Formats: structure tokens, C-alpha cells, sequence
């Protein structure tokens, strides 16, 4: 009987530019991290993977090595982000970004997203 | 037509038809639950024993009693007993036949409307009476006036009447009876070397209360005594075949009721809560309760008992005044003699609580018509 | 110590574990359990060098046990075997271990309460008809617990190897009509184990094999604090799973028996006693008590004995005490459940029988002491 | 537990050494005197022994029980040897050539249950188990000369031969080696 | 519905089919599979797995007791069921093969050792809902059928509802306690010693002295022997001594056959017939470790049963499975608990000073003719009931929750 009861308890303006790369610099402006909001962070990932698939092959190494520190850890979190629910085919992408941002950062940007508090 | 006398007391259930000299049937208020997983499907069907099955039973049963201290704590398996009553034990179909129901005083009155509502709805009962059953034993006994003493197995209570009118402030009541007397016997037993503790078991020490314990006339005397000699040593089996032998244990179990202490209660024991109630009643009433104790109830059969309680009462009364206790043999069934007397009256007739008198009132009519 | 320079002891008797030291100590010397027993050739063992005595008695003949049929004198908190009962005093006072060895020095004695008044008085006949002590005193074993927690209000649960006991104090005054046993304890809790074991296919039957499963039950069980979710993890997932070695070098594995014995303290029904887990008799009792006095024993409830070592029980017998609380005073009123100040004393020493406050408060020269009279 | 236990120990007798020292029946001599009632030591380890080798435990309930599991070891070598007996009447002789052999004594080292016996304190005790433990023994084996070998032709009676297999508690007079 | 359902019993020696409401089992076959066997073609590389339909040349029962080109496997062990891929095989060729039923218009009831784990009750359950899409299945306790097949029998006075049990089969001895329809399932015990440990006993027994028996018939021989020769004696060594002075008659001679050359061989017969059936008065002789006898193991569990029904738990103790057939094996249990209970009682007479004289026990050991097939023959007046087909679960169960269905057990 008694134990049942529980008791206890902008961006455009960059890429039509064609220096592309400016754009990924200006798209890490705008982390909802300090915030309580839900909508903006669907509207964050939105901005960025719309970015990420643009690049060709021939950047996306420069396009890592010209981001600061906190830059690789910004993009990691981003690139978890895609992940979670993929485009037909953009996986492939975020794969190929992954490979670069992960040689750049090493395996600590990862360690600093699996214990970030908060989070783009 | 004919009525139904049912004294739902606690302990053992008793039903007959009225008018009877004796009860048709006599049956412990006991509902029993199976403690193992019901396995040999075939015979081991019931899921819950009542009564004689249940006691017999008792091995592989979770014994519980639904009335505790004269008030009703499980309805579901007070159901059960009734069902079991007149189904079963009467043989006779409650819709044809008015019921003499009887009730400790003091109860609740939750207890008395729900007992009513459980009558008109459930077993669709013609009509139905409430009576005390201090009031019931003195008709027993063919008397006009006394001071009732019934002492059942979860309460006892004192009631004074005189020529027949009740003395409502004079009723005094103790929650001390047959039950705990049996409780704390499965204590001291442990003092000698033995050990009861399920509650099957408790049938077995309750069995040895009835057989071997009396009342100590002079209690400190029998104490000396029992220490003097095995003279006391009483011997009793268990059904495994184990023998048990008693000393001192006979009589401090009885003396309980004079020394409610023992069992760690305040109050008074019965002698002294006897002389407490009449010296509420009104002085010239008083002469005579004194010379019309009537006991009653099964807690009062220990030998000795008439004896030893008019020697307190005498010691403790007036000495000119000639105390007297009424005991009758058959003072075991008295409320339900008593019941049988009543549901017989050529004027009792009116009093019944008739089944649109409820399908007006609802279940307070209790208020109304019963005592 | 006493002005004449008499030393006093403690027995606890203890129906698992003679435990022993000097007054004031806030330690034992000496824990060795009650085993006594004689040599035995078996064949599944080599026989060594090791000499046995025709009698070896205590420590040592836990350690040689498997060379011995070993005997436990006390059972249930009576003694069954008067025999050795002797010999396992007349080792603990001998040269070996607590070596008094003599009458003049004073001896404490604890008995449970509702004990047969014969298992009593033989101890304090042999006590001055044997050993002709000089001073014997026999305590009440529920308040020696107060005495060392240092209080006087409280309700004491007191589960040892033998019999639990549950005893209400209320400052000072002893309730006797409120106490309570439960006929589970340590024992009990070991041939369940046993029997869990059997299931998984590993026997064991020798008197010599109820300490290996003894020294299992200390090490890997305990007390599921929300029984669903010990079930669920079993079920779910292999964590619970660990290994012993018993003596033979055998890799037993165990699971969720790791959990499943230790519960039956709470369900009686589970080994064949009925009756209530020891929350319920603990609830029944106070709410037995008169009605001023329950407000303080649930703030003192006071744990004694080996038994209530288990892992979590503290935290198990809270939830269990807050939710017949809730069920049944505050009829379900949950929010008002806030108000209900329950704590339990669950200190981590708790061989809770230690000597301070019985001694040498009691007396350092004193006419307390019983005396060769 | 219920294997068969020494029977003789009657307090009246005398009890010298960590064993029951007992009456010996036989023409042989040493320390112990002669029994005259028709049961003894050396005829109760022959009585129990086909029971005693199949229980896997055994206690010392007394005194007399350090004499009998030594007799049954003893008894066990005999078959040990017996089994190669062309006859009975080498059977004799080649188990009196048994008998005076120098067995380990129990205090002594090599012996299998040196748990279980102390050793002998002095040249009193020690000189007397040299003389009383051959007296066992001289006496055992011709004990079981006359009832191994069944009369009809000297063979090594196959029932006995069975048990040449089986030793108590596994334990074996043999020792640590030969 | 109209097709009865089918009774499965498997045990560690036979196991026992047949439809529902038949009076007696329909097969009683060995619990034994031979598999095709290779010439090290099975190897490291991989062992005793098949390939195309190569794992379908195989057979049970007595048609794979004698087949030569076959290695026999025996998968239930101590009456559990040690490998399920042999198991199931097994189960296939029962239904599909002996009893013809089609697994999906058939209730099944089918049998739980009281000793075994619930993962195994999962397993079992696993084939006959997720392999073969059976309706509906129900597992049930051996030794309580084993009692209603008594109670059916018996007659008609003294059909109690109560009495201890005895299920010496192979495997493991089982003593079970029922009180008035209802397993004490707390004092419950089990006893190692069964009919193979008794068989293996015999067998050593027989090759250290009797040399000659060739290897593959070895175990033959010592089933033979205990089955026609072996009894429960009055006193062991008082046999002993009887072999000893009369070995001109008490010894026998039993005839073999040998399977390979056609020659027969003889061997003496001897100190096996009583050796054997006291193993159970005597566990230490075949186990290292259990040692009280059987009729001291069966005193403990009526003295751990409730007060009230020790006494009729004494007055009909029912003899179960093939082992307890043994000559003598009652009237020496009876003897033994009526010498222990009866000197109980001598105590609590003098505890009283002879004050009172207890009404004494008396024990009973019961014997009937259906101790080979009782558990079936219970289960088939079980099955037969149309309670029986509301106790079962229906397979939608067995989809809802998982198998976990069959996780409880009543111990
Ligand atoms: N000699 C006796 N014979 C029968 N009952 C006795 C005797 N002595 C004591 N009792 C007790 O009396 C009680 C029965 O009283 P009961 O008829 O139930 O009263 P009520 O029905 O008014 O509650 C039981 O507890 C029974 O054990
Ligand atoms: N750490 C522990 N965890 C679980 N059980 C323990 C632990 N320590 C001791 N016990 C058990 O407690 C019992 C002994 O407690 P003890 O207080 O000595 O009893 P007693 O004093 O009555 O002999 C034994 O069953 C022992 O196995
Ligand atoms: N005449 C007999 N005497 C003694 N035991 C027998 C006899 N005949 C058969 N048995 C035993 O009965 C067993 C038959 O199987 P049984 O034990 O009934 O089923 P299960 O395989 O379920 O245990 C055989 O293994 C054998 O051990
Ligand atoms: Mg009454
Ligand atoms: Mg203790
Ligand atoms: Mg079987």
C-alpha cells in the first residue's frame, strides 16, 4: 500500500560578395547561447547550414584555419547541431567541415560541446 | 414476516430468527485471504474465506477482523459476513424478512448510517432496527431495572436504566475487552518460553484464554502463591502436538481487566468504572442499581469473576448496602436473547425504521427513530 | 576507571559477535564471533600442519573453520547450547584476547528485552557461581543506545544478527507496553541468500559455508531505495552484476540478489514471517504511543546493530516513514507533507553498544553494582 | 555423520596417550593387556570398515576415534598388499613382514593427520607408541589373512579386492611417498 | 475449443506427450537427440554449426538411442535446459513429427522444475509464442500435479488437498509442501540426489571391481541392475555382514549382451543392490556436500510450515517420479520420520512432568500406481478443464508486454 505513493522528490550581403569566408565570420555573431529563448535557436542552426553547404572544397580548409579559438568551438557546436535532424544529402557535408574544424580544434573543442551548459 | 435478530458484535457473529430460544448460527467475524499464490487450480478456488471455512483454514490465511473496537473498519468485508449470514448461514433471503440490528454506545454515527444504508440498498431489507446492547441484556434477564455490564471482545460498557428509562450521562464505556486480554497473553507467553506470532496463531492463544484463565480472587495471594508451587501448572497442546504448561500466566490475563496498567491504559479497571457510573446516576436510584448488576458478554465467563467483582464493589460501596451481581448462565447469548425478546414485542411492532421512512430521510432517519 | 584501579568490561553477548573492550572506550578491542566447534576430517580438503585444538573457540575457529562443525551457542538471543556458552566465555576472559583473567574486575551484561526470564537469571548464576565476579550489572540493551548517542528521547531500532527489537524512550521513562520484535535479522537474511544463490546454481551446505555467504552478504547487498528502479536496472541493465571468490578460488557471480535479499527486512512476506516490514512496525508503534509524544520520536528515530549497515537503509526507512505518513495522517494532503519534520539517526559508528555512558557515568565507585551479592 | 564411531570407550579403561590405548586381543605383546569378551578394537575396525570408507566425513566424537581411523588406514594397506598374495598362507607371512615396517607415528612427520594428533612428549609415551602401534598392527593383519582369502582356492576374495580402490577420507598411510 | 491441447512434460531422463483428457501418456520417449556427426569437418574454424538443410538430418527419442552414425546429445540437465539450440530442435520434431499438432490451433501446457531461472521461462516461452505462433501456453508447477493425480486417484474420503510431495525423479529431488490447495512455496527444498547420480554411483561401483563390462555399455548395465536388483535395505552394515556370510545367495548374476560382437557377458551382482537407493539416506556417499538424509530433509519442511497444518502434512506423504519406486524406499522413510517425531514428543512430555501425554503423529508414506507419469497425467486432468484455458496466456499477451510474461514464478 503505502510504498506506491512516491514520496522524496547580412549574411547574403557576404556570399553574393564571393568572399564567401567573410560571411562565416559575420554568421558567428549571432549565438542565442545567454539566452531562454527556443525559436531563435531553430533559427540560428537555419543561418549557419545554409552557409556550411556552400563552400567548395577548395576553402573549406581556409575557411577553419582563418576562425580564432573560440571560433572552431562556436562552429563545433553547430555542426552537432545539423546532425540532429539531416538534409537528403547535407550530412556529407557537415562530415567534410567536421574532418577540418576537428584537426584544428583536436579532440578538447569536442570535450567543451559535450559539457557546454549552454548552448547555440 | 418473521424477523431477523443479528448481533453483529465484534468477535462472533450471531444470527437467528426470532423468538428462538438459542441462536440458529454462531460464527466468528473473521474474512480470510489466501497468504500464497492460489496455484492447484481445481478445488483452491475461493479468493477470500468467511467464518467457519476461514477458522479452519487458518493455516493458510491472513486472518483480519472487520470490526475493531465496535466500529466497522472494512465495509467490503462486513459485506461479506452478512452475505455470508443470510445466504449462507441463516439460509433465509433478507428481502422478505425485517432485521434487528445491535450496536455498542458511543459508536460513531457514520457506523449506524452506513450499517443502514448497507441494509436498504444492498440486501433490500422490508425495515430495520438499531437497539444498544446494553439495553438488550437487561431484557434478557426479565428485569425492569439494572446496571448492564457488557463486556464483548472489543468493548465494554456500563449502562444504567431505571424502570426502564436510560440515564444517558451515566453510560460510560472502556475500549478494553476480550481482544487486547488475548494480545497481551501472546506477550506473556514469551516470558516462559514460547512464541505465537501470526495471526492464525492468536486463534490458538485466544483458545487456551477460554480454557485455562479465571480471575484471582485475591491477586497478590495468588501471585505468593504461584511462586510457592507448580500447584498452578496447567497443561494444553498445541495442534503440532507440542505441550505447553502455565503458571502465574492464568490469572494475570484476567486481572487486566481490574488493572487496565498492565496493558499500559489509564484508565480505571471495570470494578471501579462500574461505581464511577453509578454514582452519576441520581441518589435514590442508586439502592437499587446496586442490587441488579447484570453482566454480560463472553469476557465476563472467567471463573471467578462474580465473586471477585462484588468483593470490590463491596469493598468500595456504602457498607450498609447489599451488592448483588446477576450473572446468568447463559449470559454468553444474552444481548441476543434479549434481541429475540424485543423483535417479539406486540409494541415493538411500530418502531421499526420502514423502508420508505428511508427512502424519504436517507440514512440519517437513524437519528430519528432508533434509541 | 574505578578509585580501587578495578577495570570494567562490556560483553554485548552478541548472538553473531562476542564484542568486547574496557569502560570509556570509545572503541572495542576485540570483535570475534561466537563460533565454537571441534575437528572434523573431510575429504574435499588437504590436512595441514595447523594444529587444532580439540576445541577451538572464537576468532580462530572462524579462520580453521574449514577443518571444523562449528556450533553457535546463542540463537535468537537464547541460549541452545549452555555448553559451549561457557567455553565461549571462559575464552574471552582467558590469557587470549580480553585478558582480564580474574573476579575483581566488573562486567557489564546486555540482554534484549522480552527475553525468557530463565535465559537471564542462568547468565547471572554462572556469572557468580563460575567466574565469582566481583561486580556484574545486566542493562536494558535498548538504552544503552541513548547513552551512547547521548540522548534521552527516542524510539530504537535495534536489528542484530538474532532478533530485531523496537523500543520507544521518552526522557528517560522506559514504555515497555511499546515495544516491539520483528523475528528477521541477520541470520534470516543469510539462509534467504543462500537460498537466492541456489537459484543461480551455486550450493552451499556446510556450517563451514554459511560464514563465506555471511562475508558475501556484508560486501555486496544492499537496500533498494526505490525498489522499481532496482528492478528496472536489473532488468534493463548488467551493472548489478559483480563477482566474488569464494574460498576455494571459485568466481561466483551475483546480480540482483544483491538487493532482493536485503528487502526482506521490509517484506516479511517474502521469507515465510507474517507480519509488517520494519517501517510499519516502526509506524504502528508510534502511532501506538500517546498522542504528545509521537511529535518527538519522529524526530529521534535511532538505529543500533550490524543489520542496519545496509547501504541505503536509512534512505529507505525515511521514504517509507514519510510516505504512511502521508497515506495515513495527513490522508493524502501531500503538499502539507512539508510540515512534517522526520529525521533519522543514522550515525556510521553503530556497533552502537559502547560503554561510555553505562561505566563510567554510571559509576567509577558505586553501590549500583550488583556485587558477589 | 552417522558413519560408525568407536563403541569401546568405557570410562573404566585406561587411556594413556592422545588415543585410546585398548586391549588388544592377541598372542603378539606389547603395553596394552588382553580383552577377554569376544569384541575389540581391532575386531570393530574390521566390522565397520566396508560401511566406514564410503562416508566422506568424520568426526572424533572421542578418544577411541584416533585409535580406529589409524586401524582403518592400516586395514587398507593390507589389501594393498594382500590383493597380490599368491595364497593364503603367503598371505601370512608377507603381512607379518607388513607389520614390522616403520610406520610413521602420528607425531612424527609424514604422517597424514598431524592436525589431529599431538605429538608424543617423552620417550614414555613415544617408546610406547612404537610398542603399542606395532602391536595394532602385528595383530591386525592376521586378522584379515583368515577372512580375505575365501577357502575355496586362495584366490584374493574379489568383494575385498573392490575396496583396494577406496581410502577413508582419501587420506593414505603411504603418507607423502613410501 | 473442439482440438484438445497438448501436454508437454520434459524431464532430464524422458519426456512425455500427448493430447489433453487421455488417461495416459501417448509417448514416453528418452530426453535424448543424436545429431549428424563429422570427421573433424567441425573444427576451430567452426564448431557444430550447419549449413542448407544439414541441421534437419537428426532425430529424438528411442529413434535416436540406437542409430549408429549419430553423437546423442541429452540437453536438459538437473532438470534445466542447458542448450536451447538442441531444445528447440527437439520441440519441432515433438510437434510436427510425434504429435502432429500444428503449434497454431493448440493450447500447450508445458512444465517448470521448480528450480529453474526466469530467463529460462523466457526462453520457453520465446519459442512456443515468437517460433511457433502457439495460441496460448501455461507453465506449470511438476509437484502440484503430481498431488491432484493422487487426489483424483485416491479415493474419495480422503482426498485432503494437503500433503507433502516427494518428486525423486532424475535430476533433482524435489520436497514440496502443499496445505489445502496452496504451495508454502517458502519451504520448499531441494535435494541433489536423483536416479543419474544414483546410475553414476552404481556405474563406478561397477567398474573398479567388475572389469569385463565393455565402455559402451557401461551405463546399460548400471541402469539395468538398479531398475530389477537394487532395494532399500534395514541396516547398512548388518547387509554387509549378511553379503559376507551368505555371498553364496545374496549376490546375482546379471546377463548382458554386447552390442558390437553379439557375445554375452556376465557379471556378479553384489554390494550394488544396496549401495544406490541409500544414497538418498546417505547424500555424502555421491556428493561432496549434502549429507542429511532424505528422511531428516522432509522433517524440516513440515516443522517450517504453519502450526496448524503440520500434522495432516505427516498423515499423507505422497511418493512421486521413477526413482521413488524403489522396494522399501516407504516403509524406511516411514520408519525414520516415525522415530524422529515420536522422540519430539518424549521431550515436551517430560518439559510437563508427564502432566499431559500428547495425542501422538502418525506418518504416512503413500505409494500409487501412477508414479511414472503423474506430473503428465496431472496436467492432462488440468488441461482437460475449461478453467485450464483461461489461466493460459493468449498470445496477444505475449505481444503487448514482452516475453516478460512468463518472468513470475510461485517461489
Ligand atoms: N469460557 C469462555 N467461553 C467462551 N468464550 C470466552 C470464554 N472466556 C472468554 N471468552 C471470550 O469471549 C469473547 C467472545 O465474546 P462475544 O460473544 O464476541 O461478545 P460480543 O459478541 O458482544 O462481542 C471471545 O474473546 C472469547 O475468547
Ligand atoms: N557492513 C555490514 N553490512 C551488512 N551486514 C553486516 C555488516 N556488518 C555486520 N553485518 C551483519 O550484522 C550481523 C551481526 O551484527 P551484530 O550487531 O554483531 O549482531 P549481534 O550483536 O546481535 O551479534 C551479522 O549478520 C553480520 O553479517
Ligand atoms: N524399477 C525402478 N526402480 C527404481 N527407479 C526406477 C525404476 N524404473 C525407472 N526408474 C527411474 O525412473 C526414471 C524415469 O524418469 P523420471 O524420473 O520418471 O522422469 P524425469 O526424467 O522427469 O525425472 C529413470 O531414470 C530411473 O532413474
Ligand atoms: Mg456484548
Ligand atoms: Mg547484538
Ligand atoms: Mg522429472
Amino acid at each position: 500500500r503505502f510504498r506506491k505513493v512516491d514520496v522524496g522528490e547580412e549574411v547574403d550581403s557576404c556570399l553574393r560578395q564571393g568572399n564567401m569566408t567573410a560571411a562565416l565570420q559575420a554568421a558567428l555573431k549571432n549565438p542565442p547561447i545567454n539566452t531562454k529563448s527556443q525559436a531563435v535557436k531553430d533559427r540560428a542552426g537555419s543561418i549557419v547550414l545554409k552557409v556550411l553547404i556552400s563552400f567548395k572544397a577548395n576553402d573549406i580548409e581556409k575557411a577553419v584555419q582563418s576562425l580564432d579559438k573560440n571560433g572552431v568551438d562556436l562552429l563545433m557546436k553547430y555542426i552537432y547541431k545539423g546532425f540532429e535532424s539531416p538534409s537528403d544529402n547535407s550530412s556529407a557535408v557537415l562530415l567534410q567541415w567536421h574532418e577540418k574544424a576537428l584537426a584544428a580544434g583536436g579532440v578538447g573543442s569536442i570535450v567543451r560541446v559535450l559539457t557546454a551548459r549552454k548552448t547555440v | 414476516t418473521t424477523a431477523l435478530v443479528c448481533d453483529n458484535g465484534s468477535g462472533l457473529v450471531k444470527a437467528g430468527f426470532a423468538g428462538d430460544d438459542a441462536p440458529r448460527a454462531v460464527f466468528p467475524s473473521i474474512v480470510g485471504r489466501p497468504r500464497h499464490q492460489g496455484v492447484m487450480v481445481g478445488m483452491g478456488q475461493k479468493d477470500s474465506y468467511v467464518g467457519d471455512e476461514a477458522q479452519s483454514k487458518r493455516g493458510i490465511l491472513t486472518l483480519k477482523y472487520p470490526i475493531e473496537h465496535g466500529i466497522i473498519t472494512n465495509w467490503d468485508d462486513m459485506e461479506k459476513i452478512w452475505h455470508h449470514t443470510f445466504y449462507n448461514e441463516l439460509r433465509v433471503a433478507p428481502e422478505e424478512h425485517p432485521t434487528l440490528l445491535t450496536e455498542a454506545p458511543l459508536n460513531p454515527k457514520a457506523n449506524r448510517e452506513k450499517m443502514t444504508q448497507i441494509m436498504f440498498e444492498t440486501f433490500n431489507v422490508p425495515a430495520m432496527y438499531v437497539a444498544i446492547q446494553a439495553v438488550l441484556s437487561l431484557y434478557a434477564s426479565g428485569r425492569t431495572t439494572g446496571i448492564v455490564l457488557d463486556s464483548g471482545d472489543g468493548v465494554t460498557h456500563n449502562v444504567p436504566i431505571y424502570e426502564g428509562y436510560a440515564l444517558p450521562h451515566a453510560i460510560m464505556r472502556l475500549d478494553l475487552a476480550g481482544r487486547d486480554l488475548t494480545d497481551y497473553l501472546m506477550k506473556i507467553l514469551t516470558e516462559r518460553g514460547y512464541s505465537f506470532v501470526t495471526t492464525a496463531e492468536r486463534e490458538i492463544v485466544r483458545d487456551i484464554k477460554e480454557k485455562l484463565c479465571y480471575v484471582a480472587l485475591d491477586f497478590e495471594n495468588e501471585m505468593a502463591t504461584a511462586a510457592s508451587s507448580s500447584s498452578l501448572e496447567k497443561s494444553y497442546e498445541l495442534p503440532d502436538g507440542q505441550v505447553i504448561t502455565i503458571g502465574n500466566e492464568r490469572f494475570r490475563c484476567p486481572e487486566t481487566l481490574f488493572q487496565p496498567s498492565f496493558i499500559g491504559m489509564e484508565s480505571a479497571g471495570i470494578h471501579e468504572t462500574t461505581y464511577n457510573s453509578i454514582m452519576k446516576c441520581d441518589i435514590d436510584i442508586r439502592k437499587d442499581l446496586y442490587a441488579n448488576n447484570v453482566m454480560s458478554g463472553g469476557t465476563t465467563m472467567y471463573p471467578g469473576i462474580a465473586d471477585r467483582m462484588q468483593k470490590e464493589i463491596t469493598a468500595l460501596a456504602p457498607s450498609t448496602m447489599k451488592i448483588k451481581i446477576i450473572a446468568p448462565p447463559e449470559r454468553k447469548y444474552s444481548v441476543w436473547i434479549g434481541g429475540s425478546i424485543l423483535a417479539s414485542l406486540s409494541t415493538f411492532q411500530q418502531m421499526w425504521i420502514t423502508k420508505q421512512e428511508y427512502d424519504e430521510a436517507g440514512p440519517s432517519i437513524v437519528h430519528r427513530k432508533c434509541f | 576507571m574505578d578509585s580501587q584501579g578495578r577495570k570494567v568490561v562490556v560483553c554485548d553477548n552478541g548472538t553473531g559477535f562476542v564484542k568486547c573492550g574496557y569502560a570509556g572506550s570509545n572503541f572495542p578491542e576485540h570483535i570475534f564471533p561466537a563460533l565454537v566447534g571441534r575437528p572434523i576430517i573431510r575429504s574435499t580438503t588437504k590436512v595441514g600442519n595447523i594444529e587444532i585444538k580439540d576445541l577451538m573457540v572464537g576468532d580462530e575457529a572462524s579462520e580453521l573453520r574449514s577443518m571444523l562443525e562449528v556450533n553457535y551457542p546463542m540463537e535468537n538471543g537464547i541460549v541452545r547450547n549452555w555448553d559451549d556458552m561457557k567455553h565461549l566465555w571462559d575464552y574471552t576472559f582467558g590469557p587470549e584476547k580480553l585478558n582480564i583473567d580474574t573476579r575483581n574486575c566488573k562486567i557489564l551484561l546486555t540482554e534484549p528485552p522480552m527475553n525468557p526470564t530463565k535465559n537471564r537469571e542462568k547468565i547471572v548464576e554462572v556469572m557468580f557461581e563460575t567466574y565469582q565476579f566481583s561486580g556484574v550489572y545486566v542493562a536494558i540493551q535498548a538504552v544503552l543506545t541513548l547513552y551512547a548517542q547521548g540522548l534521552l528521547t527516542g524510539v530504537v531500532v535495534d536489528s542484530g544478527d538474532g532478533v530485531t527489537h523496537i523500543c520507544p524512550v521518552y526522557e528517560g521513562f522506559s514504555l515497555p507496553h511499546l515495544t516491539r520484535r520483528l523475528d528477521i535479522a541477520g541470520r534470516d537474511i543469510t539462509r534467504y541468500l543462500i537460498k537466492l544463490l541456489l537459484l543461480r546454481g551455486y550450493a552451499f551446505n556446510h556450517s563451514a559455508d554459511f560464514e563465506t555467504v555471511r562475508m558475501i552478504k556484508e560486501k555486496l547487498c544492499y537496500v533498494g531505495y526505490n525498489i522499481e528502479q532496482e528492478q528496472k536496472l536489473a532488468l534493463e541493465t548488467t551493472v548489478l552484476v559483480e563477482s566474488y571468490t569464494l574460498p576455494d578460488g571459485r568466481i561466483i557471480k551475483v546480480g540482483g540478489e544483491r538487493f532482493e535479499a536485503p528487502e526482506a527486512l521490509f517484506q516479511p512476506h517474502l521469507i515465510n514471517v507474517e507480519g509488517v516490514g520494519v517501517a510499519e512496525l516502526l509506524f504502528n508503534t508510534i502511532q501506538a504511543a500517546d498522542i504528545d509524544t509521537r511529535s518527538e520520536f519522529y524526530k529521534h528515530i535511532v538505529l543500533s546493530g550490524g543489520s542496519t549497515m545496509y547501504p541505503g537503509l536509512p534512505s529507505r526507512l525515511e521514504r517509507e516513514l514519510k510516505q504512511l505518513y502521508l497515506e495515513r495522517v495527513l490522508k493524502g494532503d501531500v503538499e502539507k507533507l512539508s510540515k512534517f519534520k522526520i529525521r533519522i539517526e543514522d550515525p556510521p559508528r553503530r556497533k552502537h553498544m559502547v560503554f561510555l555512558g553505562g561505566a563510567v557515568l554510571a559509576d567509577i565507585m558505586k553501590d549500583k553494582d550488583n556485587f558477589w551479592m | 555423520m552417522p558413519a560408525y564411531h568407536s563403541s569401546l570407550m568405557d570410562p573404566d579403561t585406561k587411556l594413556i596417550g592422545n588415543m585410546a590405548l585398548l586391549p588388544i586381543r592377541s598372542q603378539f605383546k606389547g603395553p596394552a593387556p588382553r580383552e577377554t569378551k569376544d569384541t575389540d578394537i581391532v575386531d570393530e575396525a574390521i566390522y565397520y570398515f566396508k560401511a566406514n570408507v564410503f562416508f566422506k566425513n568424520y568426526e572424533i566424537k572421542n578418544e577411541a576415534d584416533r585409535t580406529l581411523i589409524y586401524i582403518t588406514l592400516y586395514i587398507s594397506e593390507c589389501l594393498k598388499k594382500l590383493q597380490k598374495c599368491n595364497s593364503k598362507s603367503q598371505g601370512e607371512k608377507e603381512m607379518y613382514t607388513l607389520g614390522i615396517t616403520n610406520f610413521p607415528i602420528p607425531g612424527e612427520p609424514g604422517f597424514p593427520l598431524n592436525a589431529i594428533y599431538a605429538k608424543p612428549a617423552n620417550k614414555q609415551e613415544d617408546e610406547v607408541m612404537r610398542a603399542y602401534l606395532q602391536q595394532l598392527r602385528q595383530e591386525t593383519g592376521l586378522r584379515l589373512c583368515e577372512k580375505v582369502f575365501d577357502p575355496q582356492n586362495d584366490k584374493p576374495s574379489k568383494w575385498w579386492t573392490c575396496f583396494v580402490k577406496r581410502q577413508f577420507m582419501n587420506k593414505s598411510l603411504s603418507g607423502p611417498g613410501q | 475449443g473442439r482440438l484438445p491441447a497438448c501436454v508437454v512434460d520434459c524431464g532430464t531422463g524422458y519426456t512425455k506427450l500427448g493430447y489433453a483428457g487421455n488417461t495416459e501418456p501417448q509417448f514416453i520417449i528418452p530426453s535424448c537427440i543424436a545429431i549428424k556427426e563429422s570427421a573433424k569437418v567441425g573444427d576451430q574454424a567452426q564448431r557444430r554449426v550447419m549449413k542448407g538443410v544439414d541441421d534437419l538430418d537428426f532425430f529424438i527419442g528411442d529413434e535416436a538411442i540406437e542409430k549408429p552414425t549419430y553423437a546423442t546429445k541429452w540437453p536438459i540437465r538437473h532438470g534445466i535446459v542447458e542448450d536451447w539450440d538442441l531444445m528447440e530442435r527437439f520441440m519441432e520434431q515433438v510437434i510436427f513429427k510425434y504429435l502432429r499438432a500444428e503449434p497454431e490451433d493448440h493450447y500447450f501446457l508445458l512444465t517448470e522444475p521448480p528450480l529453474n531461472t526466469p530467463e529460462n521461462r523466457e526462453y520457453t516461452a520465446e519459442i512456443m509464442f515468437e517460433s511457433f505462433n502457439v495460441p496460448g501456453l501455461y507453465i506449470a508447477v511438476q509437484a502440484v500435479l503430481a498431488l491432484a493425480a493422487s487426489w483424483t486417484s485416491r479415493q474419495v474420503g480422503e482426498r485432503t488437498l494437503t500433503g507433502t510431495v516427494i518428486d525423486s525423479g532424475d535430476g533433482v529431488t524435489h520436497v514440496i509442501p502443499v496445505a489445502e490447495g496452496y504451495v508454502i512455496g517458502s519451504c520448499i527444498k531441494h535435494i541433489p540426489i536423483a536416479g543419474r547420480d544414483i546410475t553414476y554411483f552404481i556405474q563406478q561401483l561397477l567398474r573398479d571391481r567388475e572389469v569385463g563390462i565393455p565402455p559402451e555399455q557401461s551405463l546399460e548395465t548400471a541402469k539395468a541392475v538398479k531398475e530389477r536388483y537394487s532395494y532399500v535395505c534395514p541396516d547398512l552394515v548388518k547387509e554387509f555382514n549378511k553379503y559376507d556370510t551368505d555371498g553364496s545367495k545374496w549376490i546375482k548374476q546379471y546377463t548382458g549382451i554386447n552390442a558390437i560382437s553379439k557375445k554375452e557377458f556376465s557379471i556378479d551382482v553384489g554390494y550394488e543392490r544396496f549401495l544406490g537407493p541409500e544414497i538418498f539416506f546417505h547424500p555424502e556417499f555421491a556428493n561432496p556436500d549434502f549429507t542429511q538424509p532424505i528422511s531428516e530433509v522432509v522433517d524440516e519442511v513440515i516443522q517450517n510450515c504453519p502450526i496448524d497444518v503440520r500434522r495432516p502434512l505427516y498423515k499423507n506423504i505422497v511418493l512421486s517420479g521413477g526413482s521413488t519406486m524403489f522396494r522399501d524406499f516407504g516403509r524406511r522413510l516411514q520408519r525414520d520420520l516415525k522415530r524422529t517425531v515420536d522422540a519430539r514428543l518424549k521431550l515436551s512430555e517430560e518439559l510437563s512432568g508427564g502432566r499431559l501425554k500428547p495425542k501422538p503423529i502418525d506418518v504416512q508414506v503413500i505409494t500409487h500406481h501412477m508414479q511414472r507419469y503423474a506430473v503428465w497425467f496431472g496436467g492432462s486432468m488440468l488441461a482437460s478443464t475449461p478453467e485450464f484455458y483461461q489461466v493460459c496466456h493468449t498470445k496477444k499477451d505475449y505481444e503487448e508486454i514482452g516475453p516478460s510474461i512468463c518472468r513470475h514464478n510461485p517461489v
